[PDB]
């Protein structure tokens, strides 16, 4: 990731206005939607057998916190992502076998779910830095994949 | 062809834009030059800077595109096959930029419209993006 | 549907293929599980050694599935229509996979066919796998 | 990249054999004829209006060559990828704007004209060593995007 300063100053403004439990349960549950095959790894959280049953899933929304979660963590460390990502990378590569297009539709996601609650204030340079990030964590999380 | 539900939302969606269509697909088209810088060079010829002429007027096009496909949801090879000639033919546009656009396109509407962007009409407006790309890109068969 | 240059050239090619169907897609799928160790947890049910039964067994109805889609240009939607269902929506076989599996049964082909996988005949199998992973993905339209 | 010690020696045997003029032409034409958009890049060469004047194109052949020669380059520095690859990762990424994702797509082409070279000798094993190469280098010439 090379963000310029404006840039860190962008990302870093808007994060501190995320409520993480809101957002990160939209993240998660849009990816499903979208996406459903995602739904394949997420089998034992439950009924995901529709969009509305997704949509109302108890863990998916939880779960979706935790992910927006480890996000900020990636925020706190633009220098260093392929560390701070280390064990999640060993997890969705070694254990769960996520393949690693599915980071970037799930970086597509929150990028989307950031306009929707930003309006105007998430303006053509404001998501050019965040898609910097999202590239970012989704290429740190595949190195245990390289 | 995208299902009945698919093609409800998709014209539901469009109805909302309304006149707005010419303005979000030119935002789109920024954000996707900011975003994305990669595809800036199929446009050398443009002023890209903001408020340019040449992508507002070029948004607007696009956007008449876009508004003839919702609807010619049944028929959109024969709808668009001048433009699918012009993109994978005479440009040779890579297929990974309409997917640049289409996510600039989605980002443009949640955030101008966010309370009609579900996570439902955000699936079915994708599988439309998706069904527009798949046709401006079929000579690549 | 494919173009006419494009069904000639998968047609000559399957016929050369022969009866060796199944051995070479039953070695396709060796390959990708030996290539992309991703796609083997699709198989937990499966030995997936080399010389595995299960892996011959499988690799017969596959060829038979792409002999049938060989026959049906004009109509893979709804010849495949069962097996779009299985691998969508039973088991949510992610899209990159059918990519995986396309690749190593063109590695597979130009192995055991050199001289008749000219580029002509690469691109038009490849638009012919691009085919069939596309109506067997259609659910997620 | 990872390549255990078996995969390694395979990976420089192979290559021992490889005729770097007769497969580079091929496998770049081979690009250029099966995934057409990437013609874009290469209309300065002369006539790629057809596969056949594709695959005529002393241009094309030619550079298809100094492509190869620089895989193999990647081959004696499996260890640092990023570094046998940085001036091109440059030249791709900010020069020329290629979209990543097509090295992929040639990685993909040489594995195939690999295994048309070398037929039975390029065996599931051997191709997923290959495999591991060529996603190495592919991400090597992306980190300039990174
Ligand atoms: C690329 C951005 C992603 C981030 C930052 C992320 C983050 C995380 C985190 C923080 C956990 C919990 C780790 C723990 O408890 O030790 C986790 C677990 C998991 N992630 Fe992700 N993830 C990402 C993408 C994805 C994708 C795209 C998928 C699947 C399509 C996926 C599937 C899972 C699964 C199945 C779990 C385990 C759920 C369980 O507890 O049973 N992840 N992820
Ligand atoms: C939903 C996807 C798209 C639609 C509906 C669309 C539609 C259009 C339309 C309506 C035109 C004007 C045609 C004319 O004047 O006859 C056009 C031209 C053009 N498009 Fe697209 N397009 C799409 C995607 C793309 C992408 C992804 C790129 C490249 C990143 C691209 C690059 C161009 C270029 C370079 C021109 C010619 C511009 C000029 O010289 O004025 N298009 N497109
Ligand atoms: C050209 C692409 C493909 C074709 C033509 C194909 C065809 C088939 C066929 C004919 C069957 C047997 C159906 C039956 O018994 O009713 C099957 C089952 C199956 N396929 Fe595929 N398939 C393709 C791609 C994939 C991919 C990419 C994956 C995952 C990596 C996959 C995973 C499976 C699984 C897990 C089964 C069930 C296996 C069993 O329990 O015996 N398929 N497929
Ligand atoms: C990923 C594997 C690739 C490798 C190892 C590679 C290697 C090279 C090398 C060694 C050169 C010559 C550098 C010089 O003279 O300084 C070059 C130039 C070039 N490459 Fe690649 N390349 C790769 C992929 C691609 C792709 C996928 C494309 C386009 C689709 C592309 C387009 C070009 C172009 C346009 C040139 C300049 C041609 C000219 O001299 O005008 N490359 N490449």
């Amino acid at each position: 990731v090379n963000l310029t300063a404006a840039e860190k100053t962008q990302v870093a403004n808007l994060w501190g206005k995320v409520n993480v439990k809101e957002l990160g349960g939209e993240a998660l549950s849009r990816l499903l939607v979208v996406y459903p095959w995602t739904r394949r790894f997420f089998e034992h959280f439950g009924d995901l057998s529709t969009a509305d049953a997704v949509l109302h899933n108890a863990k998916v929304l939880a779960h979706g916190e935790k992910v927006l979660t480890s996000f900020g963590e990636g925020l706190k460390h633009l220098d260093n992502l392929k560390g701070t990502f280390s064990d999640l990378s060993e997890l969705h590569c070694d254990k769960l076998h996520v393949d690693p297009q599915n980071f970037r539709l799930l970086g597509n996601v929150l990028v989307i779910v950031l306009a929707r609650h930003f309006g105007k204030e998430f303006t053509p340079d404001v998501q050019a830095a965040y898609e910097k990030v999202v590239a970012g964590v989704a290429n740190a999380l595949a190195h245990k994949y390289h | 062809v995208l299902s009945d539900n698919d093609k409800t939302n998709v014209k539901a969606t469009w109805s909302k834009v309304g006149d707005h269509a010419s303005d979000y697909v030119a935002e789109a088209l920024e954000r996707m030059f900011f975003s994305f810088p990669t595809t800036k060079t199929y446009f050398p010829h443009f002023d890209l800077s903001h408020g340019s002429g040449q992508v507002k007027g070029h948004g607007k096009k696009v956007g008449e595109a876009l508004t003839q496909a919702v609807g010619h949801l049944d028929d959109l090879p024969s709808a668009l096959s001048a433009l699918s000639d012009l993109h994978a033919h005479k440009l040779r546009v890579d297929p990974v930029n309409f997917k640049l656009l289409s996510h600039c396109l989605l980002v443009t509407l949640s955030s101008h419209q966010p309370t009609e962007f579900t996570p439902e009409v955000h699936a079915s407006l994708d599988k439309f993006l998706s069904n527009v790309s798949t046709v401006l890109t079929s000579k690549y068969r």
